[PDB]
């Protein structure tokens, strides 16, 4: 939403290797690859992410609803 | 006509039971070996839950050496060991000079020992705070080796095996080569892990760690969790058993190795049917002969799906019952396909077939018999193990009744 | 050539004498020294001098993909497997397939992944907050494992541990497993990486007093073959490989029974020795070995291949970099043809092992 996107982008980009928003998946992938997401974010902002949301954690932006969920913002 | 290899010997260091007589009541128990961790600190993994070895007292196993030559998980592999010894009847003059192999299968090793020389660093702020008796005793070679020096064994090619979670049928299945070849007439193998902050961590990391049960082929399953102990199998020539009146569990008939040369983490179907393929025709038998399988079974989403494909791929639409015996245990690492392993063995012996407990719905997606909750009686002859690591590497062990 | 002997028709090398078979046969000849300092990017260190591999970064070696996490020990076998597999254009020069086995030695592994691991564990806001992409590099079986993905190698893969020994236990498990139909062929060898940690641990495990370790690193591999099927000229037989453990802290005696009974399985008397190499760790145990193969081989054999000392502690690397020696000094000399080489290591865990070759 401000400047976390552009942080997010970073952290997803480095874990996945790409760099152009927009889908997870048909571009690189691999379950690695999203767990190596979701363990980044985790870090970032000392939050927990419960990992049965993976399934949902598909483009540069349906991650962030749960980055932001599960982070009150 | 190539030499017959036979088990006369049980060790067994369990969260179920420790030795033969314990395990086997467990095992025909539907026994869960999960309870609280106590061997490090769970603050902030948000769970506490492990299936440990409540009540170990090494003295009682280990007489010659120094207790402190030894990490938690060497002292499981020494007692196991001694305990296996004892099982086979085996006394001084069986053992001595005698030419031997000495297989231990582990994953983790002296982790524990590895992560209590980090926190003296960290606690002083200096390396040269940390203690050198667990600095020397890191390495996993030691795990076969110490086995070696209490039995007061020379003549042994003691080697760890560090195929991970497939490590106790690497080592079994060495043992088996060894003796056919004609070199050996005994060999002792399986595998010994012990609880620590890495394993835990790990899995938690992967989110492949249950939040409260360990439910193999049920289609809510949530993963794994730790375990650790030990079991070593007395691997004997037939000639050997017979000739001193040994009492014979059961026979070795086979096994097989392939490596899916795919991806680092991620369980293979294609592979994994590779290696029961080989082990079956290793072993002389049909798929039509065989009473059931002693799956891998680690309850995580990849691997019950990616077995049970494999099997259904080698056996067809109506494959052999088959069973999570880390139902019970929980991941004992390197000692799970061990532990295993002499389920298996018993199962033969006994009569029955141990139950994948924690069963509430089976997965569409796992179309086998897995002999929910509770054991049943059964005319069990051949049976097959399965296991398999990270690294693609993959080990199935055929065993059958003796006479 | 006893009816189904193992043949090493090829091998690899990557070691403080540099990246490739060139390299190391061009360090043994001269009897090049190896030790440099340490670069201050790995931090502090117990000792000032070490022979690391020179000139080797990972993702130079092997690429920017899928390399950014990779562990120093799998890197180095990756590399000692393009050595052994590939032709100088990349293409490969060495057939497999699914018959073709694959099986390493190693101590403990990559010790630096497993303290990281565990540092962040420790000091992180949660103890789960953790490298989840270095993980599988942490496997004990990570390096065996890449190998299999890199050369699409789906035969028998095995890591084994015993550290100085390793290489011979690697060797030996090969041995039994072709002789029992599980392999035609097998990829053998046994790798060591230098980090923070291992210095710092072996540090740690020296009595106050003692010398200082000098560490080395580095992997060597073997290509191995039954000698009645061989695709290639045999460059050695492997006529024997016995292995004891030292339950009475008296190396020497367990070096001499060892060496004996295996010269003994080898069909072959200790006078026909052209070649022996001990592991020469630089401890009283090193000295005992020594001293037992001394009593026992030509004294010829003992100065036909310059010091492993030269290299540093290679820890599970030493096994294969002695017999990478020995192959080395076998080319250079075609009076070597026919004639008998011994190896021979000794480990602090209590393992002795030597191994008996003919040079062809
Ligand atoms: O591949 P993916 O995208 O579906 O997800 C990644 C994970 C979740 C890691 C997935 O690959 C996975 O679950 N892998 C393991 C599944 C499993 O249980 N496999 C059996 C291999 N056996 C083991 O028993 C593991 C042993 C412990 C190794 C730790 C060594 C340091």
């Amino acid at each position: 939403a401000p400047e976390r996107l552009s942080r997010i982008r970073e952290i997803i980009a480095e874990n996945i290797d790409v760099d152009l928003d927009g889908f997870i998946d048909e571009l690189g992938a691999d379950s690695l690859k999203l767990i190596d997401v979701l363990s980044a974010l985790e870090m970032e902002y000392s939050i927990v992410i419960d990992m049965n949301e993976l399934p949902k954690m598909t483009n540069v932006e349906a991650t962030y609803q749960v980055t932001a969920a599960a982070a009150g913002w | 006509a190539r030499r017959r290899v036979v088990l006369t010997g049980f060790g067994v260091i369990s969260s179920i039971g420790t030795g033969v007589e314990e395990y086997t009541a467990g095992l025909r128990a539907g026994r869960s070996g999960a309870r609280p961790i106590t061997r490090f600190d769970t603050e902030g993994f948000g769970q506490n839950t492990a299936c440990e070895v409540p009540d170990f007292e090494p003295g009682r196993w280990i007489h010659h050496v120094p207790l402190d030559d030894m990490g938690r998980a060497g002292q499981y592999a020494v007692a196991a060991a001694r305990m296996a010894v004892d099982d086979a009847g085996l006394t001084e003059d069986d053992l001595g000079e005698r030419q031997a192999v000495i297989t231990v299968g582990t994953t983790d090793g002296e982790s524990h020992d590895i992560a209590v020389l980090l926190e003296q660093e960290l606690a002083a702020g200096d390396p040269e705070a940390m203690d050198p008796v667990l600095a020397r005793r890191i390495n996993a070679g030691r795990l076969s080796t110490v086995i070696a020096r209490e039995l007061r064994m020379p003549n042994v090619e003691a080697t760890t095996v560090t195929t991970a979670c497939a490590a106790g049928n690497y080592s079994v299945g060495y043992g088996l080569d060894s003796i056919r070849s004609g070199e050996v007439d005994i060999a002792l193998c399986g595998g010994a892990d012990a609880v620590c902050r890495k394993a835990f961590a790990l899995f938690k990391r992967f989110g492949a760690l249950t939040p409260d049960v360990v439910r193999p082929f049920d289609k809510d399953r949530q993963g794994i969790l730790t375990g650790e102990g030990a079991g070593i199998l007395v691997l004997e020539s037939l000639e050997s058993a017979l000739a001193r009146g040994a009492r014979i569990h059961a026979e070795v008939l086979g096994y097989g190795l392939s490596c899916d040369a795919a991806h680092p983490t991620a369980p293979n179907r294609d592979g994994i049917a590779r290696g029961i393929r080989l082990a079956l025709d290793d072993a002389g038998v049909e798929q039509e002969e065989i009473d059931f399988i002693s799956a891998h079974g680690t309850g995580t989403k990849a691997n019950d799906k990616t077995e049970s494909a494999a099997i259904v791929d080698v056996y067809g639409d109506a494959p052999p019952r088959t069973v999570a015996v880390k139902s019970m245990l929980g991941h004992s690492m390197g000692a799970a396909s061990a532990l295993g392993a002499i389920a298996c063995g018993l199962a033969i012996e006994h009569g029955f077939i141990p139950p994948t407990i924690n069963h509430r719905e089976t997965d569409p997606d796992c179309p086998l018999d897995v002999v929910p909750n509770r054991a049943v009686e059964a005319d069990v002859r051949i049976v097959q193990n399965n296991s398999s690591a990270f690294a693609g590497n993959n080990a199935v062990l055929i065993l059958g009744t003796y006479g | 050539l006893p009816p189904g002997t193992p043949v090493i028709t090829g091998w690899s090398a990557v070691s403080p004498y540099g990246i490739g078979r060139a390299e190391f046969a061009a360090g043994v000849r001269a009897g090049a020294k190896t030790a440099v300092k340490a670069d201050a990017g790995l931090g502090p260190l117990p000792s000032s001098d070490v022979c690391t591999v020179p000139g080797f970064d990972i993702q130079e070696q092997l690429g920017p993909r899928g390399t950014a996490k990779m562990d120093r020990l799998t890197a180095l076998a990756l590399v000692a497997s393009d050595g052994l597999l590939l032709d100088a254009d990349g293409n490969r020069a060495v057939a497999t397939d699914e018959l073709t086995g694959v099986v390493l030695g190693i101590t403990m592994g990559s010790l630096e992944n497993v303290t990281d691991f565990l540092r962040q564990s420790y000091t992180n806001a949660r103890p789960f907050y953790v490298d989840a992409g270095r993980i599988p590099f942490g496997s004990l079986n990570h390096a065996a494992g890449a190998t299999a993905i890199r050369h699409d190698l789906k035969g028998p893969n095995t890591t084994v541990a015993g550290g100085r020994v390793s290489g011979l236990l690697a060797l030996n498990y090969a041995r039994r497993l072709m002789g029992q139909g599980r392999a035609t062929k097998y990829l053998v060898g046994s790798a060591e990486e230098f980090s923070a940690a291992h210095a710092w641990f072996e540090h740690t495990a020296t009595a106050s007093g003692d010398p200082a370790p000098l560490l080395g690193e580095g992997c060597g591999l073997f290509l191995v073959e039954q000698a009645e099927a061989a695709e290639r000229p045999p460059l050695a037989a492997v006529l024997s490989v016995e292995t004891r453990v030292d339950i009475d802290d008296d190396p020497g005696a367990a070096v001499t029974a060892c060496a004996r009974r295996a010269l003994r399985r080898a069909g072959v008397d200790a006078g026909e020795v052209w070649a022996a190499v001990p592991c020469a760790a630089p401890t009283a145990a090193g000295r005992a070995e020594h001293e037992a193969l001394a009593a026992l081989v030509p004294a010829d054999a003992l100065s036909r291949v310059p010091s492993m000392e030269l290299l540093g502690d290679t820890g599970a690397a030493s096994a294969s970099f002695q017999i990478a020696a020995v192959l080395a000094a076998a080319e250079a000399d075609a009076d070597s043809r026919g004639r008998i080489a011994l190896v021979c290591a000794v480990d602090r865990d209590g393992a002795v092992a030597v191994a008996v070759l003919r040079l062809i």
